[PDB]
């Protein structure tokens, strides 16, 4: 996958994901993307649904495909491990869930992105992730568990 | 002069209420171009036509 | 060699070549030279000779030297092949000469630059080159075939 | 040691060493630090010692300890030689000490920073170099010999 | 040695060490003691010196002998490592410096307590400890670094 991070004062505090046609970036992080082609894009602020602008030209579109409907609750891919929940997100162990790990996509077994993490630092022995997804008909929803600090 | 200020204030308030509805008409559907759009939410309440 | 390209919106669309003392950049392309040393130099306008100020620092001067008159027909090397003519350049076969090839110097067998390619994308059976040339006694001229679209 | 050098128009013009408590940068030389973490340090002017304010965060501070006063007249390891004196400075072999390479710390056998060079380009067959030093009880005193020249 | 964790709601949140003549307990933590014979100890608040009342009887007196001044900067028997400085605490690496382990003593090579830790969660690359020391003749000193969160 291709996921350009976000630089601020030398450290990495967020990640920017690219889906087919559009470029994603979390609102909670501040900084400049390392891709100079992506810096000229006029990203616009929006509501909690995290709408940005895919103003990239034709030569590199459709990097990955967003996952469609008919979601099973089985195995799913993740950068730091695996998640196995559809209605919620899985209770992943420690290590993942620190700081500056926002914007990392959650992929399927065919390489299709299903969700993008935004929060849920630590909730005890079981950590829940606050992600965005599509509920039933492709309409973008935002699911947030209780006590989900911005992560 | 007091009358024409009331009409001017109330026009730019309702049209910004309608523009916020216009922005939220399309925002749940721009993030997924693959999702189908209903014909009720395209022309009557909102403005956008079928594209791509 | 020493030829720093010009990038606009993160994409290479032109090449800037340095000759003895002065840097030459085509003004029908836009962007910024990626060298931080080169970007501090002012730019002054001219004709389609495509002149830029030679305010280079002392540590880098006299990199490539130009070639005077008494130029043979000969065979001259080129970055994507070879060109063998004197009055104009060789009409190279198709495929060579895409987009973003402007400002490429044409060198001799001793490394002496004799031309800078500007236009002539397509010229029928084979594509002729619209270059700038030093004439029979050391004055720079510009040779253009008819119907030569710029790069 | 980890001493970031100054940069001016590509080539080097001096070395800005980092000592615990206050980073040291000569204001006699010019340029900007290419490191992003040290670019956020506020440039505050100082006295004739050519000193930059030490606004470094405390975690990467005191990695390089500094030697105190009452130094022996024994061996001291210069970066390109060796100095053996206490009050004055011992002779260095000729050739070293050109232009734009000052600010290199003079260390000891224990690795502690003893002195920070500022001058001493060429002073005859016996090479004496103008330096800052700690005189008897920790007072930071600059000592310049007769006929000194900035470096 | 002999140290007592503080019982608060089932989890450990602080360590109450005992010195010969007077017991100790961190003021910024709370809970119940883990000894039946320490339940009669009169709890009181005090200044920033972390002063408690060691009214334990003679049956368990003289557990850990205190250490005088003139502490050498050599090795010290920290419970999770070592400390090799006198005026400041040694830069302990990452991992150590979690949460809920205040009041842990620092031992000498002769089995003598020299210090009691209070805080310093995390400072960044290294870690500084807000610890108590004795300055010159046995006068109790509380020493803190800049930006030390209690720990």
């Amino acid at each position: 996958d291709k996921t350009f991070p976000i630089m601020l004062n030398g450290q990495v505090n967020g990640y920017a994901c690219v889906v087919g046609g559009r470029v994603f970036k979390p609102l909670h992080v501040e900084g400049r993307i390392d891709n100079e082609q992506l810096a000229a894009i006029k990203l616009k602020k929006a509501s909690i649904y995290d709408l940005e602008y895919g103003d990239v030209p034709q030569c590199m579109k459709s990097d990955t495909l967003q996952y469609t409907s008919d979601k099973p609750p089985g195995f799913y891919n993740w950068h730091h491990g695996a998640v196995q929940y559809e209605n919620n997100r899985f209770t992943v162990p420690r290590g993942v869930g620190g700081k500056g790990d926002s914007g990392r996509p959650i992929l399927d077994n065919k390489g299709r992105v299903v969700a993008i993490v935004l929060g849920g630092v630590n909730e005890g022995s079981r950590t829940a992730l606050s992600v965005v997804t599509w509920n039933q008909k492709g309409v973008t929803v935002k699911d947030t568990p209780e006590g989900s600090e911005p992560w | 002069c007091t009358c024409v200020a009331i009409i001017m204030v109330s026009c730019v308030t309702s049209v910004w209420l309608l523009c916020r509805t216009r922005n939220l008409c399309i925002t749940p559907y721009k993030l997924a171009p693959n999702a189908q759009v209903p014909i009720l939410l395209a022309l009557l309440c909102c403005i956008k036509p079928t594209r791509a």
